[PDB]
RNA sequence: GCUAAACCUAGCCCCAAACCCCCACCUUACUACCAAACCUUAGCCAAACCAUUUACAUAAAGUAUAGGCGAUA
RNA sequence: GCUACCUAAGAACAGCUAAGAGCACACCCGUCUAUGUAGCAAAAUAGUGGGAAGAUUUAUAGGUAGAGGCGACAAACCUA
RNA sequence: CCUCCGCAUAAGCCUGCGUCAGCAACUGACAAUUAACAGCCCAAUAUCUACAAUCAACCAACAAGUCAUUA
RNA sequence: GCCUGUUUACCAAAAACAUCACCUCUAGCAUCACCAGUAUUAGAGGCACCGCCUGCCCAGUGACACAUGUUUAACGGCC
RNA sequence: UUAAUUUAUUAAUGCAAACACCUGCAUUAAAAAUUUCGGUUGGGGCG
């Protein structure tokens, strides 16, 4: 086959890029994924998910502003267009977040508690233990890779030293070290859940194929599995 | 996160042949040849520069070696 | 000329000439009506305009 | 409507079936080498 | 799905028959918004000489005496060419009698040609 | 019809007309030895003739070789006289159930050496008994100064053979520069393995790589008769000027 | 290393002939495997004031993996070759 | 008496001997010109099924052997 | 190069009433009847029909290959 | 007297009802389609490209979109 | 049978398949699918919009957990 | 498929080997692979 990922693009851009669909298929040629293709044609906004990253020849704690938040088709929550300094970025909107907010990316883990705003990003050290967060690291530096859906949000039940520990909406805890940043409130686009499709038109828009009409036979796995919660997960 | 994923950007050259690492023998490549031979060693060459000047096939120098390069930033 | 290898060309080069030309020419008479200045030829496949 | 199949057009036709992709693999070297031995005018499309 | 035709430039769609071109010869080069840079060096001049009182006729008369065939071999023109240079300056550096063992910096050079025909 | 020569005779025959036939003889008698590598993947028996208990007559025996594929891997390193072993199992030991393939391919471990007569730390993809033949040869310079090419069966070992045959040849200056008497310790700690340097730059080439660098050498810009011609001339002038 | 072993026989080729192998003599038995042998140690010259594994001028006993892992690449040690222990004996002489 | 019939030599086969053979063309082959190769064959079939198995000079000799100790090798 | 699904970048959808809306062309399909059955056709013709701004239809190039693909499962389609 | 066809371009085909000669377009010879349309393009290295389309204005959305530079 | 749609090219267009909706299971994660996504997500299935509802059961199987137990909108059974 | 023989294959463990990966040897599954489906019978199935 002669598939060439159009996640080529080295440079964060502003705009939005021409995004190729897969169609379910490998760089094969092949499915594996059944139930993929043929959706509106989309493009992509680059999010940057390190929340925390200062520009060049800039450090410390900063400021930013919100100049619109915006519909992105390639995920459930809506994003927002942040300013500051002499960079513009895409970012994923919390929940109540309007134009011309402003928002402090912070580093600096305080000694005491940081009564935070809603859309502002911390550590998790300088967080009150029980507030609702979300695009939370694995590791310092490594990005927000966690709770980034539409009207998720997660709960730092206790931090310990060196430690937080959070809730994930799965309700499996989380340890992550104290110095990642997180940002608090819930993610936007809130009631997703509650959307009606309503046809089945407009779940063949989104790029959703139809099922196989192949009756297959339920085995073992398919009671009401009552298991026991999972232990608790650690990067540290 | 890094932007551009792997399959996407230029393609790691393949190991240099382990001739290359013993000091005494001068190694048999498909230079000698004038081109490719799987069954031999794969040479080292000169970086080639062309001699002349030519319009359409022009390089430029890096970004100072142009004879105005302020270090201080301008904003037009 | 044909059938012959061009030298290749790179800028400020010598002209390109030709002494002992290779390809033949023949007028044809046009089989249809052509205006007065007009002459046809069978140029052989290797031969441009210019 | 059956029996109409041969759709044609050249591009599909060299890139389907022509020298250049008879000689990306070895299989369809292997496929000129077996029209050479039997001695055939066309090799390829 | 012919095999047998020869794959002309009449042939193929309008990007197959614009690529393909019989046996011409480049002269110039395209540019942006296709536009063609004909390189006038690249053209070749048809260089003809003067044909007034010249006395050689495309045939010959029947009147001319047969002789025998003997091709220019390298030992015979280095003999009229180069031997009696050679013996007139033996009886009293080999770029001295018109050889030259380099030709980088020569214009019509011998191997490989760089003149035409 | 037939051939003139059997057909397995045709490679050798391609030693003989062109430019193998101009190969120095060394090389030619190198290639055209058969000798069989050490046992590795089988015990070999003890003796030619073996009396066997069913009839109590001594019947002679052989010790047929074991297939060994050898990956490119393979020659990338130094592994023993070893490679993967395809072949196939019965199933429990007992020839009545399934016949069913199997590789057994080598344990292989990344490690480091020292060759101290081509002076420099080696990361060499190896086997465990590659390092038990180190061992037994004393050091990796005799061991690769000692296996034929034949059983060392890499690529790179039989290019490590050559440098370190090349550098004792030459007793080149440039093992350790600015200390002359380490070099005569390791000159002399090798001594037993000088060849000449003729038939040292042969060791261990492929044929067709042996083919390039003869080629390499005999390759001639071509002389111009105008030299030949003036030396005839002048000869034959000098000829004349005795006459 | 992996030592297999021929279920069906060989008959035997001769002095001067190769045998000639059906698709039955493909199949192997495994005899032994090397790696799971009591495996065993190796002498060497120690050539410094090192651990409880010897002294200076000392052939000792060392297991494969501290002898080839740390005391050969780092000039501790010396092989047990005929040659070297010469060579160390006549130091012992010196004494 | 129409259709037709006939024909003899192109060639071929098996041996022996002897070791053979200007220009454009891997891009859409027949187009003047720009930044990487090796990896057990399997199965049909015979065993009246099939499942281990099943062939790929002379003479010793179809001998020693091997083998659902059987087909067979 | 048909067909099943997909990729890329394209295109068509009159008029009338007022949205995987209705009537209705073009276009896509093929319910039912009849003709045809070595036929015009190795599946067509004539009429009737279902849909026709959408999960539409379609041109072009590309992808998936047989121990497989592909499938709104008919165990379909993958050059009659 | 029919026309639900026609004329072009695309794709395909490759001289296949032009002249001369030999149920009631085949052979030989000759001749022609002429670029303005359409193919055949682009000097690097960094740096820019948040605001659909629908007469694009009110509106009204969602499935969130076909179009650009600078040193 | 909810609907529009899909299918046996060339004997079946259907009540079959799909489908909004609902339910069950699996998964705490980056650089070639899923996806440049992160549990309101993705994938594997069942049933078929919405409205009133979905009763009882772990004996057996299979899964889950090895607290001999949990599981039926799992296979299935309900004198 | 709960027919027979397998587990070459993947995925898990376990033990060696090596100081997690790889390799060897066992075990468990999942996916499969090979092969078969006796006879009489007032036709065959049932008995
Ligand atoms: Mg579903
Ligand atoms: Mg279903
Ligand atoms: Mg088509
Ligand atoms: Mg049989
Ligand atoms: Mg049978
Ligand atoms: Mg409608
Ligand atoms: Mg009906
Ligand atoms: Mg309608
Ligand atoms: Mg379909
Ligand atoms: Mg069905
Ligand atoms: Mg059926
Ligand atoms: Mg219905
Ligand atoms: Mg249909
Ligand atoms: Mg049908
Ligand atoms: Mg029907
Ligand atoms: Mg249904
Ligand atoms: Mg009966």
């Amino acid at each position: 086959a002669n598939f060439v990922s159009w996640k080529s693009r080295t440079k964060y851009t502003i705009t939005p890029v021409k995004m190729r669909k897969s169609g379910g298929r490998d760089h094969t040629g092949r499915i594996r994924v059944h139930g993929i293709g043929g959706g509106h044609k989309q493009r992509y906004r680059m999010i940057d998910f390190l929340r925390f990253r200062p520009e060049e020849t800039k450090s410390g704690p900063f400021e930013e502003k919100v100049i619109q938040v915006r519909y992105d088709p390639c995920r459930s929550a809506d994003i927002a267009l942040v300013a500051g300094g002499s960079r513009k970025r895409w970012i994923i909107a919390t929940e109540n977040m309007q134009a011309g907010d402003t928002i402090l990316n912070s580093n600096h883990i305080g000694r005491m508690a940081v009564a935070a705003r809603e859309g502002d990003a911390h550590p998790l050290g300088a967080l009150p233990v029980g507030t609702l967060i979300n695009n939370v690291e694995s590791e310092p530096g490594r990005g927000a890779q966690y709770i980034r859906a539409a009207g998720t949000c997660g709960v730092l039940l206790r931090k310990v030293n060196g430690t937080a520990i959070i809730q994930l909406p799965s309700k499996r805890q989380m340890q992550v070290l104290e110095t990642c940043v997180a940002t608090v409130g819930r993610v936007s686009n809130v009631d997703h859940n509650k959307r009606v499709i309503g046809k089945a038109g407009r779940n063949r828009w989104l790029g959703k194929r139809p099922n196989s009409g192949r009756w297959h036979r339920k085995g073992g796995w398919a009671g009401r599995k009552i298991r026991p919660l999972p232990p608790m997960k650690s990067y540290v | 996160y890094e932007w551009g994923v792997r399959s996407t950007r230029k393609s790691e050259p393949p190991p240099l042949d382990r001739v290359y690492e013993i000091p005494g023998l001068e190694p048999i490549t498909f230079a000698g040849k004038m081109h490719f031979v799987p069954w031999l060693a794969r040479p080292i060459f000169p970086p080639w520069d062309r001699g002349y000047k030519d319009p359409r096939f022009y390089r430029s120098p890096p970004l100072h070696e142009h004879p105005l390069y302020k270090d201080q930033a301008c904003y037009i | 000329a044909r059938n012959v290898v061009y030298p290749l060309y790179r800028l400020g080069g010598p002209q390109l000439r030709v002494f002992r030309t290779n390809f033949f020419i023949q007028l044809v008479r046009p089989g249809v009506a052509q205006p007065e200045d007009t002459v046809q030829f069978r140029i052989p496949m290797e031969m441009t305009r210019v | 409507a059956r029996g109409n199949e041969y759709q044609p057009s050249n591009i599909k036709r060299k890139n389907k079936h022509g020298w250049v992709r008879r000689l990306s693999t070895p299989a369809g070297v292997q496929v000129i080498l077996r029209r050479m031995l039997k001695g055939r005018k066309s090799l390829s499309h | 799905a012919d095999r047998m035709s020869k794959w002309t430039s009449k042939r193929g769609p309008r990007s197959f028959r614009g690529r393909k071109g019989r046996g011409a010869k480049g002269i110039g080069f395209l540019t942006s918004g296709w536009r063609f840079v004909q390189i006038k060096e690249m053209v070749p001049e048809f260089v003809v000489p003067d044909l007034t009182g010249f006395k050689l006729k495309p045939y010959v008369s029947y009147l001319a005496p047969e002789s025998e065939e003997t091709p220019l071999t390298a030992a015979q023109l280095f003999s009229e060419a180069v031997a009696p240079a050679i013996e007139k300056d033996f009886k009293d550096n080999l770029e001295k009698y018109g050889f030259e063992p380099t030709q980088e910096g020569k214009l019509f050079q011998l191997y490989p040609r760089n003149f035409l025909r | 019809p037939l051939h003139k020569y059997p057909v397995w005779l045709w490679k050798r025959l391609q030693l003989r007309e062109g430019i193998c036939s101009r190969l120095p003889g060394h090389y030619l008698r190198s290639l055209e030895e058969e000798r069989t590598p050490t046992p590795v993947h089988y015990r070999p028996h003890g003796a030619k003739f073996k009396i066997n208990p069913k009839n109590g007559q001594r019947e002679r025996v052989e010790d047929v070789p074991i297939p060994i594929y050898f990956p490119p891997e393979s020659q990338r390193g130094l592994w023993g006289g070893e490679g993967w072993i395809l072949g196939q199992i019965y199933a429990n030991n007992d020839k009545l159930s399934k016949r069913l393939k199997k590789v057994w391919k080598p344990q292989l471990f990344e490690r480091e050496f020292y060759s101290e007569i081509l002076d420099k730390k080696f990361t060499v993809t190896v086997t465990m008994r590659t390092l038990d033949l180190i061992d037994e040869a004393y050091g990796l310079d005799f061991y690769i100064l000692k296996t034929p090419k034949e059983d060392l069966c890499s690529k790179f070992g039989m290019d490590l053979k050559r440098g370190m045959l090349l550098r004792l040849a030459r007793q080149d200056p440039q093992l350790h520069p600015e200390d002359p008497e380490r070099r005569a310790a390791i000159y002399d700690k090798y001594k037993e393995f000088a060849i000449p340097e003729e038939e040292a730059e042969w060791v261990g080439l492929t044929l067709e790589e042996a083919i390039e660098k003869q080629r390499l050498l005999e390759e001639k810009d071509p002389v111009p008769l105008f030299k030949i011609y003036v030396a005839e001339l002048i000869q034959q002038l000098q000829q004349q000027a005795l006459s | 290393t992996v030592i297999v072993e021929r279920w069906w026989k060989v008959p035997l080729a001769g002095e001067g002939r190769k045998p000639r192998l059906h698709r039955r003599h493909r199949v192997y038995k495994l005899v032994e495997d090397t790696k799971h042998r009591p495996k065993e140690n190796l002498e060497l010259i120690l050539t410094q004031s090192v651990e409880n594994v010897g002294v200076r001028g000392d052939l000792v006993s060392v297991k494969k993996s501290l002898g080839r892992n740390r005391l050969l690449p780092q000039g501790l040690a010396v092989y047990a070759s005929p040659e070297n222990k010469k060579l160390f004996e006549e130091e012992k002489l010196l004494r």
